[PDB]
DNA sequence: CATCAGTTCGAGTCTGGTACTGCCCAGTAGTGATCTTATTT
DNA sequence: AAATAAGATCACTACTGGGCAGTACCAGACTCGAACTGATG
């Protein structure tokens, strides 16, 4: 995909985490949805998506913030 | 575990004895920020500080950290900073060693420049912020700024000197010498039995002219670099010089100011190195002494006092009219000075009550009109539709407003 | 005599001691909905 | 294991302290233009 990269952005090629065994009984869907954001948004900070749900920004350094006050729902949207 | 401007507003202005530390206590001492520079002097203000803290501390050497015991020695001009001004490596080598932080009363005289410890000059200005600071402040913090409350300390000065070795070396040489005599004489501020009066420096002056000029102000004073009136001024009146004064005397004469203000250690010494050096010729004078007519400006105020203008000018203002300076005016017309300035304060407070009593006014009716239509009336609702939503600080618009929801219920 | 040093008068400039104006924000205690965790049967 | 409690968190609302950038005044005081006047080589 290097080819298309160079001509086409705003395209990653590949993306991939790695489940997290939950702390708690039940697995988190919120923090795999919050984890699965961030390492899918971290092209340049040119590509600016401006996600629907507020609450899921950039920053000064242009890493991905998201606070507690964002739902479950709200992440997978 | 109280900010500086709370303790003092809420528990020193109490204590005081005066109309304008009462009055403060409920409005914000302001008065006593903008002017805290002579909290540390050696004038009333001081001293009445001085006595309250002993009397809310029960201490006995809190004037030391004063200059009330230099009263009579030394003059306020250009003696104290506006500014608040702080060696950081200071701060940072008291933090780390554990030590508590404190704020020397050497940083306070504007003569001195740099910290004689640490060989780096003192910073006057917040590094995060490019803002000015007092003495002491509502949100004063021994190492934080008063206005941003963030840690003023650094491992390293964060000014550095320019690259010259012409002149720069002597600068801080001359530096270091008034940072050594000044801390010296706050040293001894303390070991001496009583306070040197004024005579002290007149019979220094009777030896060093005779001594040096051969009895010759004139000669001494073209040595020093000084006007011989001032020299007339100091010698046989009771003048004090400035600090600067002084201690540009002394290093041209290479004898302490502590042993210059002594009259015995003058006497037996035999100064040569002083008629060697002289580096004072260009100095830039005074503008000049403009003509003052006491027929033009009794017959200009008087027309300005009898005319009624809107509103009534301050004096600050009939002074730049004028182009004159305010204490030239006042120096031979105090009365009448007096009299401008009572016809501006009362139309003052009059324009003052009639408006805030109107403000009442506008008030109630919002109140009235909020409650027509059923919404709850609120402080913030009626702060909404006022041109100035601020007017509720004062305590009888605020007053009015409860009166009128009480009356209807609420 | 004309040059220079000791003397007065008064304005430029500081500065403390005293007094007062004009205006909105913040901290806190409630309720209501909605999680997240914790006891019952 | 399902059902029932209960604390945590977010969000909004109403209430009540309460201070800072800024102006103003009043003589006391210092410093030195500008000049006045007397001794002197
Ligand atoms: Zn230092
Ligand atoms: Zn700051």
């Amino acid at each position: 995909a290097l080819p298309k990269l160079e001509s086409d952005r705003a395209r990653v090629p590949v993306v991939g985490i790695e489940a997290i065994a939950p702390e708690s009984r039940y697995f988190n869907w919120k923090e795999y949805y919050t984890r699965a954001l961030i390492t899918l948004e971290e092209p340049l900070i040119d590509h600016k998506f401006d996600y629907g749900v507020r609450g899921i920004s950039r920053d000064n350094f242009g890493k991905i913030n998201v606070e507690s006050k964002v739902v479950a729902p709200a992440l997978r949207r | 575990g109280v900010l500086p401007g709370v303790l003092m507003t809420r528990e020193i202005a109490p204590l005081v004895n005066k109309i304008y530390f009462q009055n403060g206590a409920n409005r914000g001492f302001r008065e006593i920020f903008n002017r805290s520079q002579a909290l540390n002097g050696m004038g009333e203000m001081a001293a009445d500080l001085v006595q309250v803290l002993q009397k809310l501390t029960l201490r006995d050497d809190l004037r030391f950290l004063t200059m009330l015991f230099w009263s009579n020695i030394l003059t306020p001009r250009n003696l104290f900073r506006t500014r608040k001004a702080w060696c950081p490596i200071c701060y940072q080598e008291r933090h780390q060693n554990g030590l508590v932080v404190y704020e020397q009363l050497l940083w306070t005289i504007n003569l001195i420049t740099i910290c004689p410890q640490h060989q780096k000059p003192l910073v006057e200005l917040c590094p995060h912020c490019n803002h000015e600071s007092p003495l002491l402040n509502w949100r004063s913090r021994p190492g934080y700024c008063s206005k941003c409350g963030e840690w003023l300390g650094a491992n390293q000065c964060l000014k550095t000197f320019t690259d010259g070795e012409g002149s720069i070396k002597l600068q801080l040489e001359w530096q270091y010498w008034t940072a050594n005599v000044v801390g010296e004489l706050i040293l001894a501020s303390q070991c001496f039995e009583s306070a040197p009066s004024k005579e002290n420096i007149t019979k220094s002056l009777n030896i060093v002219i005779d001594k040096v000029a051969e009895n010759n102000a004139a000669a001494f004073s073209r040595l020093i670099g000084v006007p011989k009136n001032s020299l007339w001024m100091w010698q046989s009146t009771k003048t004090l010089p400035e600090l600067n004064t002084l201690l540009k005397i002394c290093y041209e004469l290479e004898i302490s100011l502590v042993e210059f203000l002594t009259p015995k250690n003058l006497i037996t010494k035999s100064f040569t190195k002083i008629s060697q050096k002289h580096l004072q010729l260009s100095r830039t004078p005074r503008v000049s002494p403009k003509s003052f007519d006491q027929y033009q400006v009794k017959d200009a105020l008087l027309a300005i006092l009898a005319g009624n203008e809107e509103p009534p000018p301050t004096m600050e203002e009939v002074g730049k009219r004028l182009g004159h300076h305010n204490r030239t005016i006042s120096r031979h017309f105090p009365d009448l000075c007096s009299a401008i300035s009572a016809k501006c304060r009362n139309y003052n407070k009059a324009c003052r009550l009639k408006s805030i009593e109107k403000l009442c006014s506008e008030v109630r009716e919002i109140v009235l009109s909020l409650n027509a239509q059923g919404v709850y009336p609120t402080e913030g609702r009626v702060c909404e539709l006022m041109p100035n939503p601020g007017c509720f600080r004062y305590k009888q618009v605020r007053a009015a407003f409860n009166d009128a929801r009480r009356e209807f219920g609420l």
